[PDB]
């Protein structure tokens, strides 16, 4: 019944201090055990940072120490990381997580870029059926996520209610420094008319939330 | 610092065959003789890692018995006895014995399974991202195996190159195959100057290309 949750800011510019938090539900920071930050190099491998113990006390990895502290507000049973000075080297995904011997809970983990540019919203266009998709028994479509900064874009189909068929690919970067992605999902080339598919994108640096309707 | 080395780096696995994976840390990791401090960790793409093995050898609640880890000193190994598809993943190794605890740099699990031909579809660029002044077509491959496609972009039978770029996805939980698709970018400008817009896919599953094209 334990959940750890981090929550932060998914951008920060080079040299500011990098400022995260963990709230714990269904267990309290105090009674026992070592809470945690750990970090993933985007497609690498995973770093520890330091714990906080029930008691208060901290350790940190020797890699990371002069420029870390961790801290705890035990009143809102939460516990925080904050890295200072940062660079590029520091953008990866953000782990929280309780040891209690070893790493029984963790978080979802926030990714953290690091970098000096602005936030920018996506584009959302529609991919549409064309008519040799509609000919067989089953047809393609989707939704093309473009020009958006700072990593990660959310899809979902029909508010969560489309799951199976549903391919949403990895952000591939542009030659304009921006992301890129696109969401598709296979359907019954009968359904088309009968059944409405909206694809809901979430940009959330940006405050960006669409619900684009796809019809051919 | 105490390395983890884990070996292989990635590793092929037929479909409900065994594997092992093997993690080998540079000094002893032995507590006081009277316990080991050493995890074993799975991570599906984008999820948080889940525990699955503590203490070398005692499996955590909840994951399946068909994994088990043994091993001690500074030889350990995690088994899978029947692999299933959703086994597919990352693996990694955790020493929280000598600080600054450290992890190993993963192995990939790559599941084998029979050549599957992909289903292939052809996107023409939204009217709406057209007045914006850029075209993007959408070339999608969907479910197939292996990795391994060429897709190849003709414009009025001419062979593109420079201007296009592809993203895949992981392999699927369930049927183990993969997704692709290619993106060809081009300016509103250089795109009305064409017509055939043909996407020729080379794969194992096709006894020759196939190609989805259209006009305009």
């Amino acid at each position: 019944q334990v959940q750890l949750q981090e929550s932060g800011p998914g951008l920060v510019k080079p040299s500011q201090t990098l400022s995260l938090t963990c709230t714990v539900s269904g267990y309290s920071i105090t009674s026992d055990y070592a809470w945690n930050w750990i970090r993933q190099h985007p497609g690498k491998g995973l770093e520890w940072i330091g714990y906080i113990r029930y008691s208060g006390h901290t350790g940190y990895n020797p890699s990371l120490k002069s420029r870390v502290t961790i801290s705890r507000d035990t009143s809102k049973n939460q516990f925080s990381l904050k890295l200072s000075s940062v660079t590029a080297a520091d953008t990866a995904v953000y782990y929280c997580a309780r040891w209690v011997d070893y790493f029984d809970y963790w978080g979802q983990g926030t990714l953290v870029t690091v970098s000096s540019a602005s936030t920018k919203g996506p584009s959302v266009f529609p991919l549409a059926p064309s008519s040799k998709s509609t000919s067989g028994g089953t047809a393609a479509l989707g939704c093309l996520v473009k020009d958006y900064f700072p990593e990660p874009v959310t899809v979902s189909w029909n508010s969560g209610a489309l799951t199976s068929g549903v391919h949403t690919f990895p952000a591939v970067l542009q030659s304009s420094g921006l992301y890129s992605l696109s969401s598709v999902v296979t359907v019954p080339s009968s359904s088309l008319g009968t059944q409405t598919y909206i694809c809901n994108v979430n940009h959330k640096p940006s405050n960006t939330k669409v619900d684009k309707k796809v019809e051919p | 610092d105490v390395v983890m080395t884990q070996s292989p780096l990635s590793l092929p696995v037929t479909l409900g065959q065994p594997a092992s994976i093997s993690c080998r840390s540079s000094q002893s990791i032995v507590y006081n003789n009277r316990y080991t401090y050493l995890e074993w960790f799975q991570q599906r793409p984008g999820q948080s890692p889940r525990l699955l093995i503590y203490g070398v050898s005692n499996r955590f609640s909840g994951v399946p018995d068909r994994f088990s880890g043994s091993g001690s000193g500074t030889d350990f190994t995690l088994k899978i006895s029947r692999v299933e598809a959703e086994d597919v993943g990352v693996y990694y190794c955790y020493q929280g014995t000598h600080a600054p605890y450290t992890f190993g740099q993963g192995t990939k699990l790559e599941i084998k399974r029979t050549v599957a031909a992909p289903s292939v579809f052809i996107f023409p660029p939204s009217d709406e991202q057209l007045k914006s002044g850029t075209a993007s077509v959408v070339c999608l491959l969907n479910n197939f195996y292996p990795r391994e496609a060429k897709v190849q972009w003709k414009v009025d039978n001419a062979l593109q190159s420079g201007n296009s770029q592809e993203s895949v996805t992981e392999q699927d939980s369930k049927d183990s195959t993969y997704s692709l698709s290619s993106t060809l970018t081009l300016s509103k400008a250089d795109y009305e100057k064409h017509k055939v817009y043909a996407c020729e896919v080379t794969h194992q599953g096709l006894s020759s290309p196939v190609t989805k094209s259209f006009n305009r």
